[PDB]
């Protein structure tokens, strides 16, 4: 960034080398921008020599070809086998570094011995490359945590269930839901499942999502394993096969619709068998639906989401949490029977809510209107849901028939 | 990464009040049995300790109606009335537990004394119409 | 962590280094039918138990899910974990 | 006491040898028992008994192309 120099406080200690007692340091600054730009020139002029002359290492006698350059007498004494050696000495308030020269008796260099005779330059030829890649010749470059016995365990177990065959993975889910001695890996399964289901986000995979699913789902049926301690990752990943709004990597073929009432049965599950007034999970989960399904700008996949596990929760969360919000089946029937915009994929979402809606809320019509029904279609919002609880009395007649 | 052990949210000696309030409340003694009540209608504090005594009443009923100990029962629907009257505590938050066992107290199959555990049992059967409603 | 458990998702992503909203309505009573509640000799084990999940009890991991697949702050990143055992049985 | 009386203790810790080599012996089992039923189950099998596989499965021998490397090695180093 800036002009780099040598200090000004190395000059005071040169000039008492000389014999100057008493150096101004207008004098030092005088001397230590001259020498630093001495040294920038046999820097670079040194490195004339590394590039014109193959080396790339800037070997000791390229500054000596160089000072031989600037006509400047040359440094004797530095081609010889060294180092970068120095020696601290505290002293009594003079702090330095010096050499450290030590002697050899002179018979013990008469009597070394001598390194082997050099060899003559020759040439070798070699293919490097024939019509195409290189030849394969010497000539060429060459191109606290789990036993033994659980990490394995956990290896096959996680691999299994990654997608190569459906009989392995059946079989390891069977293992999952069905083994006595799985805690001490429980942690494990909890991360490898929960960050699964975060590298959704990076490669919409629907069907890596399936398996995170019937994987949290065999985990549940362990009568042995208590998931008290290990859900705060279960409930998050099951929930975000829900409420998030790009399932697929096609979004018009893939079926996320089912990864969303599979998941949604399954936090159902996940909230009958743990929810404790301590817990509060049941409520929680609730208030996130609700305030995801009032509020507007919601995609229909995340609404689809929202009103399958409310609806998978039981009655009363139809009942006093999906019915008095049917006036928005208006808004939903705005973008289906109307409107030029046709080929976008809020057809088909739309549709899907619409049915989910309708198939969930005929019982609910069912329970708490009368038997008649006769024109309840058209006190209903479209005329359709109340069709649909013409077609679920009918059931509960055939039902009653059955029984 | 070895962490630290967590704690209970009741004091120790919060948690010895709870112990002596549930045997006083078993009814082995009038007095006892009494002052108990008493400090369950009126304790300022006994919100945060509240889910264990829900638990408590819910469960013992459950496991109570297996043989069908009307003291037991009695002493239980007690001390429901003694949570209910209570003015500090916020109890909506825990009938999901209370209905259903007053719920038991009336409308199950009571096969004891044909006329002298009636009496006996349509006292519980008082209690359990009153504090339902 | 990389190498720790969730390894195989890291090395899948490649990253190296190392009325409705009424709270009443969701009053439990509100929400149970009790008929169901009580076993009624037709053919629970908690109250005592230890302790509670700080996680379970206060943690909104609910918030940690993204709904939006186009504004994402919870995208491709390590996640790495920080490997800290307890819950019980657990030697140490 | 309950007026003003806030005592944190800790949790009494298990410290029984005996019931801690019970739990870590009946751990290691069970995890090596489901290892050895799991892959039984999904690759080629083996019978003491004739048609044998719910009941201890064996592993089926497989051929070393090399049999040395997998015998003399040491795996935990």
């Amino acid at each position: 960034l800036s002009n780099t120099v040598l200090p000004s406080e190395s000059m005071k200690v040169v000039a008492e080398s000389m014999g100057i007692a008493q150096i101004q340091e207008e004098t030092c600054q005088l001397l230590t921008d001259e020498v630093s730009y001495r040294i920038k020139e046999i820097a670079q002029d040194a490195l004339k020599f590394m590039h014109m002359g193959k080396r790339q290492k800037l070997t000791t006698s390229d500054i000596d070809y160089a000072l031989k350059l600037k006509n400047v007498e040359p440094l004797y004494g530095f081609h010889a086998q060294e180092f970068i050696p120095f020696r601290f000495a505290s002293g009594g308030g003079r702090e330095l570094y010096f050499y450290e020269e030590k002697e050899v008796d002179l018979s013990d260099i008469i009597n070394t011995p001598l390194p082997r005779v050099p060899l003559d330059v020759c040439l070798k030829a070699h293919w490097l490359s024939i019509e195409g890649c290189q030849p394969a010749i010497p000539e060429n470059p060459p191109p606290h945590e789990l036993s033994v016995e659980q990490q394995l365990y956990y290896k096959e177990i996680t691999e299994a269930c990654v997608g190569s065959c459906e009989a392995k993975r059946a079989e390891a889910l069977q293992s999952i839901a069905t083994d006595p001695g799985l805690y001490q890996m429980l942690p494990r399964f909890s991360t490898f499942i929960s960050e699964g289901v975060r590298v959704n986000v990076v490669q919409n995979n629907l069907a890596l999502l399936i398996y995170l699913m019937r994987m949290v789902k065999a985990l549940m049926d362990n009568p042995t394993l208590y998931l008290e301690k290990y859900v705060h990752e279960l409930i998050p990943a099951v929930m975000t096969c829900i409420v998030s709004r790009q399932l697929c990597l096609r979004p018009d073929v893939d079926n996320h619709w089912a990864l969303r009432d599979f998941a949604a049965r399954l936090v159902a599950q996940i909230c009958k068998h743990f929810s404790t007034t301590t817990n509060n999970i049941q409520s929680r989960i609730t208030k996130t639906f609700t305030k995801s399904w009032v509020d507007e700008k919601t995609p229909w996949t995340t609404r689809y989401g929202s009103i399958a596990g409310l609806a998978e929760l039981g009655h009363d969360v139809i009942k006093t949490l999906i019915l008095p919000r049917l006036q928005q089946e208006g808004e939903r029937i705005r973008s289906v029977l109307d409107g030029p915009v046709l080929s976008n994929i809020d057809r088909i979402g739309a549709d899907h809510v619409q049915s989910l809606l309708l198939k969930h809320c005929a019982p609910v019509l069912a329970k708490l209107r009368p038997p008649p029904d006769n024109q309840d279609a058209y006190r209903a919002e479209f005329g359709s849901l109340g069709p649909l609880l013409c077609s679920q009395v009918v059931k509960a007649r055939a039902q009653a028939a059955l029984q | 990464r070895l962490k630290p052990r967590s704690i209970h949210e009741l004091s120790v000696e919060q948690q010895l009040y709870y112990k002596e309030i549930t045997e006083a409340c078993v009814g082995s003694c009038e007095a006892k049995r009494a002052e108990a009540l008493q400090s369950i209608a009126t304790d300022p504090g006994l919100y945060q300790m509240l889910p264990r005594f829900s638990t408590f009443i819910s469960e013992g009923v459950r496991v109570n109606v297996v043989q069908n100990n009307l003291a037991l029962l009695i002493y239980l629907m007690r001390m429901v009335k003694a949570l209910m009257d209570n003015p500090t505590l916020y109890l909506e938050k825990y009938v999901h537990e209370l209905i259903p066992a007053v719920m038991t107290c009336i409308v199950s199959r009571q096969l004891c004394l044909r006329p002298d555990v009636d009496n006996h049992w349509a006292l519980r059967d008082f209690a359990a119409r009153l504090v339902a409603q | 962590w990389r190498y720790g458990p969730a390894r195989l998702w890291y090395d899948m992503l490649g990253v190296p280094e190392d009325d409705l909203l009424a709270d009443e309505n969701f009053l439990m009573v509100t929400q149970l039918h009790w008929e169901d509640d009580i076993i009624w000799d037709g053919e629970p084990w908690y109250s005592i138990f230890p302790i509670d999940n700080e996680d379970l009890v206060y943690g909104r991991w609910e918030d940690n899910i993204i709904w939006d697949a186009q504004a994402m702050p919870r995208l491709l990143e390590p996640p790495v974990l920080t490997l800290d055992p307890n819950d019980e049985n657990l030697i140490l | 006491p309950h007026t003003y009386i806030k005592t944190p203790t800790y949790r009494e810790p298990v410290s029984d040898y005996q019931v801690l080599r019970e739990k870590a012996a009946s751990q290691r089992r069970d995890v090596e028992r489901a290892l050895t039923r799991f892959m039984a189950k999904t690759g080629e099998t083996q019978s003491l008994f004739k048609d044998d596989v719910s009941t201890f499965p064996l592993i089926a021998a497989r051929p070393f192309t090399i049999p040395y490397l997998t015998a003399l090695l040491p795996s935990e180093l």
